[PDB]
């Protein structure tokens, strides 16, 4: 769909920052909404995690890229490897203040199997 | 490309965090309410490879806006505008990554 | 003559000298450098009157962002028993210096107006330096105009307003970046006037100097970024300019009135210290390798606030080495570790 043009981030306030600045992100007035949910160390649960990913990737169409910490993701990793679609294009993005490591991902999980 | 970007990423939030405190103050307070214009976002590009529909990404780069006044105030204006580009350049490389993906 | 000096302000000196014999030298941030892991970095420190409050402390949870927090801590608290033991004239200063921090403070607190970031964790982040205990923000109606009075009364800010009251509704990025240009104009002029007037004589001379040469790394950074990411007409650009520079009376004005990048090139190359838009690494970085040059001149005296004043910011610059290297070892990206500054 056209309307994949959205992009979703769920991460550090460290990424966060410079990926706004970089200028992926914006204000959503129409429902005050930011293209983000910024996620706080040691004060952000994992129930808000799955809340979001839900109304990023099944209530927004906007969305068509996610980039989520490997650590926010790991609060959520059931959720993760659960929900496989094309649509949202779920990317465990690397984490600020954590060297990521390439080989969480959900989406490489498929990959592991028949090389 | 996987573990290649994996690292570069943390290259390139590196090379913000040792700018984040040249001006000696905080700059996300700021940057989360200033931003509102998107300019890093996609479209959706077609590819039949082998007659088999690809809804692929294309980086639609809009070097004109990304942040409306955000620099100038005396002291971390030019700070940012240095390592800003790199992650113009790291998003750009991140889109394909989902591209391939799809 | 000085000799009026030692009647009120004698351990003051001996303190601040003392924490100056405590300054560290390139000879062991270059020890630092070679450690690795965190653990190597903090137990490297903790052999100096630096450490020993920083390592021994955590849970080997040491990042950077953290080793900055605790850093600083230390500085606060040298800074706040010195306040415990402070003076007359001596209290009536330190105002002036906390005023620039809670310029800053109450900028953030009138930006989470549409946000409501608490107090707190504010504090947790921003500059406790300026906090001052009666600061009901976030506890009445938020909104910048009717907050415009409460914090008027608050804290005598009152008289550092150049037309403060219009404009003064917009919630928005503009009005947030003018409010800081104005405050920290103002903030500068009156206290250069007040230092002019009201200050002993071996200060006299210091203070102003480096006063002028901070307002001017100030105002240009005003109009080089300028043209950077926005636009704006050159008459606020001659507002928010200071008034007078201190070292410059005259170029001030070429800088506003241009609004390209060669017509600023002149402004600065003039003056024959500093070159115009050269010799820039990371521009913050030069400036703080040229202030310090000064800043140990004046550790010279023994009969001036400049000692205090010069050793305010020898601290701050060593919190800035230390997170300068720490970024490098515990980001695994070594590259900053000849990216630090050491006169001392």
């Amino acid at each position: 769909a056209e309307k994949r043009t959205l992009i979703a981030v769920i991460a550090d306030e460290d990424t966060t920052t410079g990926l706004l600045l970089a200028g992926i992100g914006q204000i959503t007035p129409e429902t005050q909404e930011k293209n983000f949910f910024v996620y706080q160390e040691g004060k952000t649960t994992k129930e808000e995690i799955t809340d979001k990913f839900n109304h990023f990737t099944e209530e927004r169409d906007d969305i068509a890229i996610l980039l989520i910490n490997q650590h926010i993701a790991e609060n959520i990793r059931a959720r993760v490897d659960s929900f496989t679609n094309a649509f949202p294009a779920i990317l465990e993005i690397p984490s600020k203040d954590h060297p990521y490591d390439p080989e969480k991902d959900s989406v490489l999980k498929r990959v592991r199997k028949l090389f | 490309a996987k573990q290649k970007m994996g690292r570069v990423m943390q290259t390139a939030a590196f090379s913000l965090a040792e700018v984040s405190y040249a001006t000696g103050e905080n700059i996300g307070y700021q940057v989360q309410e200033s931003v509102s214009t998107a300019r890093f976002k996609v479209r959706a590009r077609q590819e039949n490879v082998s007659g088999v529909y690809l809804s692929q990404f294309e980086s639609y780069i809009d070097p004109e806006i990304n942040d409306f006044r955000l620099t100038g105030l005396g002291r971390g204006g030019q700070q940012v505008q240095r390592a800003k580009e790199i992650y113009s350049r790291a998003v750009e490389t991140l889109v394909e990554l989902a591209s391939l993906q799809t | 003559e000085g000799v009026y000096f030692n009647i009120d302000n004698g351990f003051i000196e001996g303190v601040v000298r003392g924490y100056r014999n405590g300054l560290l030298s390139n000879n062991q941030y270059i020890n630092l450098t070679q450690c690795d892991t965190l653990e190597d970095l903090k137990l490297q420190l903790s052999s100096t009157d630096y450490g020993n409050f920083l390592s021994s402390v955590s849970s080997e949870s040491l990042t950077t962002s953290l080793i900055q927090e605790y850093a600083s801590s230390k500085l606060y608290h040298e800074f706040n028993y010195i306040r415990d033991q402070s003076s007359g004239s001596t209290r009536k200063f330190m105002d002036y210096i906390t005023y620039g921090y809670m310029i800053d403070n109450v900028a953030l607190m009138i930006t989470g107006t549409i946000h409501d970031r608490d107090k707190g964790e504010i504090l947790q982040r921003c500059h406790p330096l300026g906090w001052f205990d009666t600061l009901p923000t976030l506890s009445v109606a938020t909104d910048l105009e009717s907050l415009y009075e409460t914090v008027l009364v608050d804290t005598p800010l009152a008289p550092y307003f150049k037309n403060c009251f219009d404009t003064a509704e917009e919630l928005d990025d503009m009005n947030i970046e003018i409010i800081r240009n104005k405050l920290y104009k103002a903030y500068l002029e009156d206290f250069y006037n007040f230092v002019t007037e009201e200050i002993p004589e071996p200060a006299k001379e210091c203070m102003q100097t480096l006063l002028g040469f901070e307002a001017d790394r100030r105002s240009i950074n005003i109009a080089l970024n300028s043209l950077q990411s926005s636009d704006i007409d050159p008459d606020l650009k001659s507002d928010l300019l200071p008034n007078i520079g201190k070292l410059y009376p005259l170029a001030t004005f070429h800088l506003a009135q241009a609004q390209d990048f060669e017509g600023v090139r002149a402004a600065l190359a003039n003056v024959y210290e500093y070159r115009g838009f050269l010799e820039t690494g990371n521009l913050e970085d030069h400036f703080y390798q040229l202030e310090m040059e000064l800043c140990r001149d004046a550790f010279t005296q023994q009969f001036a606030i400049s000692t205090v004043w010069a050793w305010m910011k020898s601290k701050e610059q060593e919190v800035r080495n230390i997170t300068w290297i720490a970024e490098c070892i515990a980001q695994n990206q070594r590259e900053r570790i000849n990216n630090y500054i050491s006169v001392y």
